């Protein structure tokens, strides 16, 4: 029984929450600047119920506010045929062999530039049906294409989508608009934390804890502390080492672990990123703020929307995650002895950082604060600066001709970007 | 107490005189900086008059006993200076970020005259060399 | 006559002023 | 090349002093000397500034390593010579330097700002801006601000508003051009001398304190430094309902002028659906500790009534929403954003 679809409908709909929590309600024009897509199902809304499957897109408006619409489309994969007089028997074998997952079937002899399923589920099991008659082949049924194209992918594909393009959300479909080519400007969240250790040892989130996180918002600077460790309260400083990287940095002196982490949490909550970025984020400073949030009773899904994925990265519907150092693996093209956050600040910002050894890191929690808070600010202001000078520029534009989110382009291998490119043009 | 700063002998000199030429003031004021103590003989009365033609070491202006100590030579931003018969040191001249401004303080009448203005210094950070 | 020549240069740490400093 | 020479005594009333821009272009104008004033406190205690018509700037001294040596260019009274045996690198001499100072340190200047000095018989108020770091337009507008003339008390300073605006609205003064003739007439029409310690030197004083210079009228300064007093004269003891206690202070008015009530005059100098008066310089100065005992006070607070509250106190210099961020939380609603803490 697909008691899976109901469940896979329960995550869409918490999911649906988390996005209206955030200032992202589903518009439906009558009978915005798009910034994120993801694939969901959706309940009958405009006796067996499942779902049908689409794609949300993200969008802010001209107004300083944002908007959330959803487009429903047919997934669809196609069966080719060696004997071509023969595709007719094939049609009324499938059709049969198909029924239990199959919404419809198209013949087409000669185009230009087809079986199509109700939900991705339903494409899964056809393709775990045709699996094996593929595999012994090595009844004419010739092998499936070589390409795997993702859900999301085959509808910003087909519909003609693209993230930092702007649309016109009408009933006939998102109506690019071709006078409007300058990027609207997203709520930009960057951060590092600064957590404990033991000495010689690594961080361990199982018995360690989080001391300090450094944030920037929108140019604007705050660090938030847990005294707990840090043995006096931190007052409000000015840290700009460029007239470029201005860094007014607003302090927040919590009672203990659990404090630092709602203030966290609800500080995001009241401002609403889009983008949240790291440095090694999704193999540090991630999982590390997700353990602390367990240790203490919440719920970091549940909380702002994140979660780990498949490949134990941390991803949100509604805010993209830019972990920088993929962008400085990949793309910055410089080598790995140069790929430490000390050695990107000084090629790629032109100056000098604060340095501090982080074996020297916990002791001065207690003896010397200010000190260890100006190299955690430091890291936030490089880490910002960063972002907003080199990724966020490249990234979006990206996005804007790859029918990708930023997540996906900042982080798949660039022969699977070049493999979306040419499935593109196709 | 308190006392106005007296700048109008420095503009009255200032506007009656040339543009500035050199590293020299238009005033007739430079200033030469040392990256050292000045060792000068603690009497110039006795060695003015053990003083030989050939030296030209001591000489009489206002009723001062002056010591010629040195001599001065700028080659664009280079300088060298020579100091007494044997010592030559090489140095630059810099323009001072702020300038500085000489002010008088004449303690009889408790009175601040503004004298003149930097404009340049001729500066020595490196060792003399022999001749 | 000589220059006792200092190997560099230091400005100390700027100080704050009273009357007295100025007139001596 | 040039000759140097150096006199065996020094002259140590020279002194360097560091030129800004501006200073170096109020120095080079020709137009008004005396334009700059090295102005101080005491003879042995106090810090040292340099004041124009409107502005500050402190002195610093600070100390080097190296032989500055000032040299002036005379003429000689005999002829310098001498053999010149080296002839590599040493032109034909034609001008005479001799060094007159050896300055072995250097005076800056930085902006900054100034206060009174109410220690003390002074006199007269050049004196008084005389011994006090700070400049003339600060120290005149502070004077202004403070009531002086000596000092008036709140009392007798608020006495003398309220005599001053019966005698001009019972004359029937012109609210555009007044002058402290008239008023002082005004004032001591139908009362002896004796009995009248409004002089015209306290009717200015009034002046200068409620209004600013004929003396334009400052109305939304009076009318809301009166409803101040009226918070200190009934709410100092007791809470009240806002509706009724609205009600019992708008009661109380100066003589015939009329005065308008707002939500922005009702700010600033009281607190909360109840109402009752407070002062700012009466919290703890520590900011963390202030915004604590502030929420401790009302479990709810206004936009309005906070914002002025807490502009003087953090001296960051940052704007206003990062200031309330700060310190605190907000929680904005749909009239106003108002703001608690837990």
């Amino acid at each position: 029984n697909y008691a899976l679809s109901a469940q896979q409908l329960l995550n869409a709909s918490k999911i649906d929450d988390i996005d209206s929590m955030m200032g992202f309600e589903r518009y439906v024009p009558p009978q915005g600047w798009l910034t994120n897509m993801h694939a969901t199902l959706v309940s009958q809304e405009t006796t067996t119920n499942q779902g049908i499957s689409g794609v949300d897109f993200y969008f802010l408006d001209e107004e300083g506010g944002s908007f959330k619409s959803t487009v429903v489309y047919d997934p669809y994969f196609f069966i080719a045929c060696n004997d071509e007089s023969r595709v007719n028997d094939v049609e009324e074998l499938v059709k049969k062999y198909l029924e239990s997952c199959l919404k419809s079937l198209q013949i087409i002899r000669k185009e230009d530039l087809k079986l199509s399923f109700v939900n991705s589920n339903q494409l899964f099991e056809a393709r775990k049906l045709l699996r094996p008659i593929l595999q012994d082949n090595a009844h004419l049924i010739e092998d499936i294409r070589e390409y795997d194209v993702p859900y999301h992918v085959r509808v910003s594909i087909d519909k003609d989508i693209r993230v930092g393009k702007w649309y016109k959300v009408t009933q006939q479909g998102f109506i690019e608009d071709t006078r409007k080519i300058a990027f609207a400007d997203p709520v930009v969240m960057a951060f590092a934390i600064a957590t404990t250790k033991p000495p010689l040892k690594f961080p361990d989130s199982a018995v360690d804890q989080i001391m300090m996180i450094s944030y920037m918002i929108d140019g604007e600077g705050f660090l938030i502390t847990n005294r707990e460790i840090i043995s006096e309260d931190i007052e409000d400083f000015e840290y700009t080492p460029k007239p470029e990287y201005p860094g007014f940095f607003t302090i927040f002196n919590e009672n203990d672990e659990v404090a630092l982490l709602q203030r966290f949490f609800e500080h995001i909550r009241d401002v609403r990123p889009t983008v949240i970025s790291t440095f090694n984020g999704d193999f540090f400073d991630w999982p590390f703020i997700h353990n602390r949030s367990k240790i203490h009773g919440l719920d970091m899904f549940d909380e702002i929307g994140f979660a780990p994925d498949a490949e134990g990265e941390y991803k949100s519907s509604y805010c993209s995650h830019m972990d920088c150092f993929r962008w400085v693996k990949r793309d910055s093209y410089l080598p790995q002895g140069s790929q430490g956050l000390k050695a990107v600040t000084q090629s790629k910002l032109g100056y000098n950082p604060i340095e501090l050894d982080p074996e020297l890191m916990t002791p001065y929690a207690f003896e010397k604060p200010q000190h260890l808070s100006e190299y955690s600010v430091s890291d936030a202001v490089a880490t910002y600066y960063l972002y907003m000078k080199y990724v966020h520029p490249f990234i979006f534009s990206l996005c804007t001709i790859i029918p990708l989110n930023p997540d996906e382009t900042l982080r798949k291998g660039t022969g699977t970007l070049c493999e979306m490119l040419l499935m593109v043009q196709a | 107490p308190s006392v106005d700063i007296d700048a109008s002998q420095w503009q009255k000199l200032t506007q009656s005189r040339e543009k500035q030429t050199t590293v020299i003031t238009p005033l007739g004021m430079m200033m030469l900086e040392i990256q050292g103590e000045l060792e000068l003989p603690k009497d110039f009365a006795s060695l003015a008059r053990r003083d030989s033609p050939n030296e030209g070491r001591f000489s009489e202006q206002d009723g001062e006993t002056l010591i010629r100590f040195g001599s001065l030579q700028i080659d664009g931003e280079r300088a060298t200076l020579f100091v007494g018969k044997k010592q030559r040191l090489l140095g630059k001249v810099t323009k001072l970020d702020v300038p500085m401004g000489i002010m008088h303080f004449n303690s009889k009448d408790n009175k601040v005259e503004l004298v003149d203005v930097m404009k340049y210094k001729v500066i020595f950070k490196d060792r003399p060399l022999p001749i | 006559i000589w220059v006792k020549y200092n190997e560099g240069f230091s400005n100390a740490v700027r100080k704050n002023v009273t009357w007295n400093n100025l007139w001596e | 090349s040039i000759n140097l020479h150096s006199a065996p005594e020094y002259d140590p009333s020279y002194k360097l002093i560091q030129l800004t821009p501006e200073l170096l272009d109020i120095i080079q104008d020709p137009v008004q000397n005396h334009q700059l004033r090295f102005k101080s406190l005491d003879k042995d205690k106090s810090e040292v500034v340099l004041c124009s018509h409107d502005k500050t700037w402190v002195l610093k001294q600070r100390k080097h390593s190296n032989t500055v040596l000032l040299m002036r260019e005379f003429v000689p009274e005999q002829p310098i010579t001498f053999d010149e045996t080296l002839l590599f690198g040493l032109s034909k001499p034609y001008m005479d330097v001799v060094g007159f100072a050896k300055t072995e340190s250097e005076f800056e200047t930085r902006e900054t700002h100034g206060e009174l000095n109410l220690n003390s018989v002074i006199g007269t108020l050049e004196e008084l801006l005389e011994n006090s770091p700070c400049s003339a337009l600060e120290g005149i507008s502070k004077w202004h601000k403070i009531g002086g003339s000596c000092i008036l008390s709140q009392d007798f300073l608020f006495k003398a508003l309220h005599v001053l605006l019966m005698s001009a609205m019972a004359e029937s003064l012109d609210l555009q051009h007044l002058n402290v003739e008239d008023t002082h007439h005004a004032v001591g029409k139908d009362i002896e001398d004796e009995f009248n310690p409004y002089t015209r030197e306290i009717i200015e004083t009034v002046l200068n304190k409620f209004a600013v210079q004929t003396w334009r009228l400052r109305i939304p300064f009076i009318a809301q430094w009166y409803g101040i007093q009226a918070l200190r004269k009934y709410v100092s003891g007791i809470s009240m309902p806002i509706d009724e206690f609205l009600i019992k202070w708008k009661s109380l008015f100066p003589p015939f002028f009329p005065c308008d009530i707002d939500i922005d005059m009702l700010r600033g100098y009281h607190f909360k659906k109840t109402v009752q008066y407070i002062a700012k310089s009466t919290l703890p100065m520590d900011p963390k500790e202030r915004f604590k005992v502030l929420f401790r006070l009302q479990s709810q607070w206004d936009l309005e009534d906070i914002k002025p509250l807490i502009e003087e106190l953090n001296s960051r210099g940052m704007k206003i929403d990062s200031f309330i961020m700060k310190y605190a939380r907000r929680k904005r609603l749909g009239k106003k954003t108002v703001v608690t803490s837990r």
